C-alpha cells in the first residue's frame, strides 16, 4: 500500500540517485547484497514502499534509471550498492545529448519512450494501491531536462489522479554551469507549470554555503552535497515507512500547501545541521529544530524569505517528543516576524512527527515551505532568456531539432504569467 | 365418401426485455478490480 516509483533522469539525477538509494538501504538495514540485516521487525513493516521482495529474502529497489550515453550509469553499475539495481531498469542511448532541450525532448527522446514506458509500467503494477511518483532532475542539462518533461508529460496522462514530486536542481544564481542554461530552463519550467503536482526548486548554490559555513567542510564533494538532498528526500517519507502519533500522508501534504493549481515551487532545508565540534555545545530540543529551520540559511534554494510572504510551511520531525513543544512553536513564529506571512490564512503551517529519527540521530526536523520569494529565481532567468534570445544566440542549436519559436514565447509568457501570481499574493 | 361435398376442399411475438437486465461492469463486484481503461496494462 501507498507504493512509491522513482525516476532518476540525466546525469544528476543519475548520480543523486545513488546516494538517495545508499541512504533508504541503511535506513532499512539492508545490504548491498540486497539481504536484509537490521534488528527489529519495524524495518520490515513497509519497506514495500521502495523495495520489492525478491527469491531467496532480497529486497531490490524500484528506481528507474533513464540517461543518454550510459557513462555515468556505468560508475553506478559499479559503486558499492551498485549491486541493488534491476539490470533491466537501466534506459541508455548510445548518443550524446549536448545540454540541449531540443533533442533530449524530440529526437534522442522520442527513441527511448517506448523502452521506459514499457519499463514504469512493469512496476506500476507491481503496487497493490500507487501512491504517486517521484523524480530527480538538472535543469540546465539535457538529459535530465529534456527527457524528464517529456517523460512527465507522458506520466501526466496515464496516472492523472496520482501525484509526481519533482526535486529539480535550478539553475545558479551567479555561476552558470551550462551556457545555454537559460533556454534549457524555461523550456522546462513551462513543462512543470503544467505537469507537476509538487515540485521542490535546489540550488547547487546554497548548498555550497550550508556545506561551508554550517557544516564547515573543507572539500565539500558532490558526495557530500547529496548526502543533504538524501537527507531531506528520506525525510518526507518517515510518516509513510514509519509510525507517527500525528502521520502526514504525501497528499495530504499538497493539498495543505499549494493554494493554487500554479504555485508548486517550495524551499526545503534540513536540520539539525552542525559542524563535529559543535555536537558537544548545542542541546537538541524541538526550540532548537525550529530556530535552524526557519533561518534564512538552511534554505537549500538561493530565495531569501525576508523578501516575500510565506504562503504556507510544513514540517517534518522525527523522534519521540512532545507535541505540544511543536505547536506553540510553529505558533510563536507567526506571531513574532508576522509580516512575513499572508492575513487570508489564519494558520498556514502543517507539523507531522514520527516515533522514528534517523538511525544515528535521537531527534531530526525537515523543512518544506511555499514562498512567494520564489518568483525572483523565474525573475532573474527570465531576464536572461530574453537577454539572448533577443538577438537569437545559440537558436541555430535549437531550431536545428524541428523546433521553432512559438515553442520559446509560450515558455517565456507561461512563466511570465506565473510570476505574476506570485506577486499579487506578496501584498508586502 | 360421407357424402360431404362441403368438406371436400377445405377452405379455413417479441420475446421479452427482463428488467434485471444489464452487462456486467467492473463495480458491485468484489472479485475484481474496479476500473475501466484504453491501455492501462
Ligand atoms: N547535488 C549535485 N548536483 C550535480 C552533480 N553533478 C552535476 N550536478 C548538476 O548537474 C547540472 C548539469 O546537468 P547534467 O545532469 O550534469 O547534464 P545532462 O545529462 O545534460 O542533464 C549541472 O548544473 C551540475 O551542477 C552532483 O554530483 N551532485
Amino acid at each position: 500500500m501507498r507504493e512509491i516509483v522513482h525516476i532518476q533522469g540525466g546525469q544528476c539525477g543519475n548520480q543523486i540517485g545513488a546516494k538517495f538509494w545508499e541512504v533508504v538501504s541503511d535506513e532499512h538495514g539492508i545490504d548491498p547484497t540486497g539481504t536484509y540485516h537490521g534488528d527489529s521487525d519495524l524495518q520490515l513493516e513497509r519497506i514495500n514502499v521502495y523495495f520489492n521482495e525478491a527469491t531467496g529474502g532480497r529486497y531490490v529497489p524500484r528506481a528507474i534509471l533513464m540517461d543518454l550515453e550510459p557513462g555515468t550509469m556505468d560508475s553506478v553499475r559499479s559503486g558499492p550498492y551498485g549491486q541493488i539495481f534491476r539490470p533491466d531498469n537501466f534506459v541508455f542511448g548510445q548518443t550524446g545529448a549536448g545540454n540541449n532541450w531540443a533533442k533530449g525532448h524530440y529526437t534522442e527522446g522520442a527513441e527511448l519512450i517506448d523502452s521506459v514506458l514499457d519499463v514504469v509500467r512493469k512496476e506500476a503494477e507491481s503496487c497493490d494501491c500507487l501512491q504517486g511518483f517521484q523524480v530527480c532532475h538538472s535543469l540546465g542539462g539535457g538529459t535530465g531536462s529534456g527527457m524528464g518533461t517529456l517523460l512527465i508529460s507522458k506520466i501526466r496522462e496515464e496516472y492523472p489522479d496520482r501525484m509526481m514530486l519533482t526535486f529539480s536542481v535550478v539553475p545558479s544564481p551567479k555561476v552558470s554551469d551550462t551556457v545555454v542554461e537559460p533556454y534549457n530552463a524555461t523550456l522546462s519550467v513551462h513543462q512543470l507549470v503544467e505537469n507537476a503536482d509538487e515540485c521542490m526548486v535546489l540550488d547547487n548554490e546554497a548548498l555550497y554555503d550550508i556545506c561551508f559555513r554550517t557544516l564547515k567542510l573543507t572539500t565539500p564533494t558532490f558526495g557530500d552535497l547529496n548526502h543533504l538532498i538524501s537527507a531531506v528526500m528520506s525525510g518526507i517519507t518517515c510518516c509513510l515507512r514509519f509510525p507517527g502519533q500525528l502521520n502526514a500522508d504525501l497528499r495530504k501534504l499538497a493539498v495543505n500547501l499549494i493554494p493554487f493549481p500554479r504555485l508548486h515551487f517550495f524551499m526545503v532545508g534540513f536540520t539539525p545541521l552542525t559542524s563535529r565540534g559543535s555536537q558537544q555545545y548545542r542541546a537538541l530540543t524541538v526550540p532548537e529544530l525550529t530556530q535552524q529551520m526557519w533561518d534564512a540559511k538552511n534554505m537549500m534554494c538561493a530565495a531569501d524569505p525576508r523578501h516575500g510572504r510565506y504562503l504556507t510551511a510544513s514540517a517534518l520531525f522525527r523522534g519521540r517528543m512532545s507535541t505540544k513543544e511543536v505547536d506553540e512553536q510553529m505558533l510563536n513564529v507567526q506571531n513574532k516576524n508576522s509580516s512575513y506571512f499572508v492575513e487570508w490564512i489564519p494558520n498556514n503551517v502543517k507539523s507531522s512527527v514520527c516515533d522514528i529519527p534517523p538511525k544515528g540521530l535521537k531527534m531530526s526536523a525537515t523543512f518544506i515551505g511555499n514562498s512567494t520569494a520564489i518568483q525572483e529565481m523565474f525573475k532573474r532567468v527570465s531576464e536572461q532568456f530574453t537577454a539572448m534570445f533577443r538577438r537569437k544566440a545559440f537558436l541555430h542549436w535549437y531550431t536545428g531539432e524541428g523546433m521553432d519559436e512559438m515553442e520559446f514565447t509560450e515558455a517565456e509568457s507561461n512563466m511570465n504569467d506565473l510570476v505574476s501570481e506570485y506577486q499579487q499574493y506578496q501584498d508586502a | 365418401q360421407e357424402e360431404s361435398v362441403y368438406a371436400l376442399i377445405p377452405q379455413p411475438p417479441a420475446m421479452h426485455t427482463s428488467k434485471f437486465g444489464g452487462k456486467t461492469h467492473p463495480a458491485q463486484f468484489d472479485f475484481g478490480q474496479n476500473k475501466v481503461q484504453p491501455h492501462a496494462t
